[PDB]
């Protein structure tokens, strides 16, 4: 879901090592849920 | 931004609600430098090897 | 007052 | 036997070299009487000098002659030292040579005063003057670091190497037992305790060396202080009235570190300690570090040593090691470098003699002993 | 519109905000009958408070409620308190806020019961406590200077650099107008005159409040006084019988300026200004001397501020110039400060809401007023 207007931009740092290291490539249901929740809250 | 994350991990997130008191040793850990800890024990062992000599 | 003076 | 006389604006602490402790530690006032005299016959003196005028001190003006570490009445501080040779340590300084002490970034006016009014009025044979947040570090055992120096006169830190004091490191502060003294009967008038006079000044300042303490957390024994009845104590005035004072125990030492309670911009003497080191060298800054060494009175509350060394931390550096070193002699620290100093075989070197004295002046005391 | 009470230890001032003058001015007297009712025909009431009590002054015993600014007797003050609403202003406190003022450095209980007291008894919508010092220079249309307030219990000197007072340099002496009155039957008993009873107090402030003036110098006045005439005036008291005093006229007074005549340590009223003054940062101290300005009964002497010019100006340094200011009205200084507090716009919410006292009992009187 995208919003009807442009909003405040936040910036981040992309990661320069591989994601596959990191603990976001990992698809656990946890995360999952947070989408469904936010996309209804 | 973050004032929003408070009144929405509280309304909808119990779980989220509080970490801070779940998470303490990482506050203490703030406080000490990694590299001065690290010189500080290697310092030890080259004393030690050249007392052996 | 109570220690000093008299009120 | 050199003498070993460490005049002080609260108390003036008087020996013998090689003893380990003062002979007459004995407050350093000069009472006047306000009221006129009715009895006759009794031979009533005109001026009491020290534990005499503090025994009477209910019907005398006492006045301190030392303020901030001037002498601002070079008539009295002359008393004060005639008290000390024939009444308290009953030894005539004709054959006994004097020590005397000086306080940091001292006037040359007062090095002149000392010496001449000591080598005219009493005429000892000879003398020598050193700093007392010199000899501080003497009698811990250590030659090289940083002094705390506090006392009822104002709060020096004097960063000493070798030895020798560092002129361009020394740092003043005001802060002292007095201004904690006064502070103390201005928020004892909120319980209703009211101590205005001289004379109650002196009942104020046993209070405070009895009941007064540090605390480790200032907001955290503020809500326990107010919620609970455990931190307050009983203190009893001369006159049987008891008195109880609930968190004025941890307020008015927490003055040291907080000047702002009294109005003053300069900060505490956990940060003065700390901008004092910056001032010196580089690579001498890890030796002061670990041989900080608290001196004097004003030092001597419980739990000080702690709560220095807890925020002095956080300011210094993580690599830095911190170790507040608090003997438990440090009241006479002073008295006591002194006397080790005096002892020494090679201290007769540079003594100031009689007979160089007089072919020099009063000038001779700047050059020989510095 | 919101009452502005003054309570204070001699007279109480109460009207309205707004106004240029108080609407009932009344002496702060609770009186009981020591003798034993005879006639049954009057009401004969068990105590009378105010000007009720003035009239009938020689059968009562006139106790005053309020000493030293501290209220000693609160069975008294709820009376004077309920006098002043309900026979005086003619109001009631239910629909008004009532604005009250406090001496600076009182002890904490008596500030804390009188937001009892407005919140339990008369149920007012509102309330707040100020310093008495602080509204007297808004009176004179000022926001930085040094007042010099003096009345019957307290003679503060409070050094205010803008609309807030600065705390650590606020000076209080136990010396007013009380005092005098007491040293004034004490000197005259030396003529013959004897005035004991509370009843003959009264008539001893009257002849303070005409006959007494400030000597510009002292000793020259001593001299002249002593060649007879030309300065002792006739009074005459409500017995019939004529009183002629002399050197008196000018010794009460002078006990302002020298408080060793009454045994007291303290620095007199013109010292304690220029020791208040030197507590304050060097750069104000510029405004403040020139902004000196005086209230409360006790400084209205013909004279006195023609001598504490002269005084300061001697102590204080000839570069900075001394100004005096001395309102025509300053007796109601302090009502009439709290009247235009009270007008203001901004002032509406400063007030302590009867909801916010029931959660924070009386203790929120310390953290939101001053
Ligand atoms: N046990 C104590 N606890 C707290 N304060 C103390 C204690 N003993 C002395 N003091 C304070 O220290 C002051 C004494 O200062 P002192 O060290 O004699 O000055 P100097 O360094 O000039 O000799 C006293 O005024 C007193 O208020
Ligand atoms: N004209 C006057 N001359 C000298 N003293 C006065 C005069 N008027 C009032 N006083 C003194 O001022 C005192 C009261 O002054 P004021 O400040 O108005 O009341 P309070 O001190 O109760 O606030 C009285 O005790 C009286 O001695
Ligand atoms: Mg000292
Ligand atoms: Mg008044």
């Amino acid at each position: 879901r995208r919003p009807t207007r442009r909003l405040k931009q936040m910036h981040w740092e992309k990661l320069n090592s591989g994601l596959e290291f990191t603990f976001w490539t990992g698809p656990s249901d946890e995360a999952n849920k947070i989408l469904e929740t936010l996309h209804t809250s | 931004l973050l004032h929003i994350l408070d009144i929405t991990i509280r309304k909808h997130f119990p779980q989220f609600d509080n970490f801070s008191p779940e998470l303490s040793t990482v506050t203490e850990a703030a406080k000490l430098n990694i590299e001065a800890i690290e010189q500080e024990c290697s310092e030890l062992i080259r004393g030690c090897q050249n007392l052996q000599i | 007052w109570x220690a000093x003076c008299p009120a | 036997a050199a003498l070993v006389v460490d005049n002080g604006s609260g108390m003036c602490k008087a020996g013998f070299a090689g003893d380990d402790a003062p002979r007459a530690v004995f407050p350093s006032i000069v009472g006047r009487p306000r009221h006129q005299g009715v009895m006759v016959g009794m031979g009533q003196k005109d001026s009491y000098v020290g534990d005499e005028a503090q025994s009477k001190r209910g019907i005398l003006t006492l006045k301190y002659p030392i303020e901030h570490g001037i002498v601002t009445n070079w008539d009295d501080m002359e008393k004060i030292w005639h008290h000390t040779f024939y009444n308290e340590l009953r030894v005539a300084p004709e054959e006994h040579p004097v020590l005397l002490t000086e306080a940091p970034l001292n006037p040359k006016a007062n090095r002149e005063k000392m010496t001449q009014i000591m080598f005219e009025t009493f005429n000892t044979p000879a003398m020598y003057v050193a700093i007392q947040a010199v000899l501080s570090l003497y009698a811990s055992g250590r030659t090289t670091g940083i002094v705390m120096d506090s006392g009822d006169g104002v709060t020096h830190t004097v960063p000493i190497y070798e030895g020798y004091a560092l002129p361009h490191a020394i740092l003043r502060l005001d802060l002292a037992g007095r201004d904690l003294t006064d502070y103390l009967m201005k928020i004892l008038t909120e319980r209703g305790y009211s101590f205005t006079t001289t004379a109650e000044r002196e009942i104020v300042r046993d209070i405070k060396e009895k009941l007064c303490y540090v605390a480790l957390d200032f907001e955290q024994e503020m809500a326990t202080a107010a919620s609970s009845s455990s931190l307050e104590k009983s203190y009893e005035l001369p006159d049987g009235q008891v008195i109880t004072i609930g968190n004025e125990r941890f307020r008015c030492p927490e003055a040291l570190f907080q000047p702002s309670f009294l109005g003053m911009e300069s900060a505490g003497i956990h940060e003065t300690t700390f901008n004092s080191i910056m001032k010196c060298d580089v690579d001498i800054r890890k030796d002061l570090y670990a041989n900080t060494v608290l001196s004097g009175g004003t030092t001597m509350y419980p739990g000080i040593a702690d709560r220095m060394q807890k925020e002095i931390t956080a300011l210094a550096p993580s690599t830095m090691k911190i170790k507040i070193i608090a003997p438990p002699e440090r009241k006479y620290s002073v008295w006591i470098g002194g006397s080790i100093l005096a002892s020494l075989s090679t201290f007769q070197q540079m003594w100031i003699s009689k007979q160089e004295y007089d072919e020099s002046g009063p000038s001779i005391v700047h050059r020989k002993c510095f």
